[PDB]
């Protein structure tokens, strides 16, 4: 008898790919989320500055009234 | 390897690496496909293994 060691059935196949899968989508996607939800933080800002502009407004009355 | 096989070499299929501009970038990628290539090897000596003697 003989024992040593060869390969017991054949091995079975090794990868060798470049296997990158690109996550991510098309850049023009990202301009678009980009520019999107840029845009709706500049709304968002533009109605609370607007509003501390009332209360502002209201302060100065508060300063105006109060002088005398 | 390919040119003047010292040993088994002519009886394992792969494809040494050449390079385009001669070039660390280039030569860096060299050296993986080569790496890779090394790994072509090994699957092919795993197959092919006799049972001869030491």
């Amino acid at each position: 008898v003989k024992q040593d060691m060869p390969p017991v059935g054949g091995y079975g196949p090794i990868d060798y790919k470049r296997n990158l899968p690109r996550r991510g989508l098309s850049g023009y996607s990202m301009f678009a989320v980009g520019i999107g939800a840029l845009l709706f933080g500049y709304w968002s800002m533009m109605r609370w500055n607007r509003e501390r502009r009332r209360l502002q407004i209201e302060d100065f009355e508060a300063r105006i009234a109060l002088m005398p | 390897r390919k040119t003047q096989p010292y040993d088994v070499y002519d009886q394992v299929e792969f494809d040494v690496p050449i390079g385009s501009r001669g070039d660390c970038y280039d030569r860096y990628l060299c050296r993986v496909e080569e790496m890779r290539q090394s790994i072509r090897i090994i699957s092919q000596c795993l197959n092919k293994m006799p049972p001869g003697e030491i």
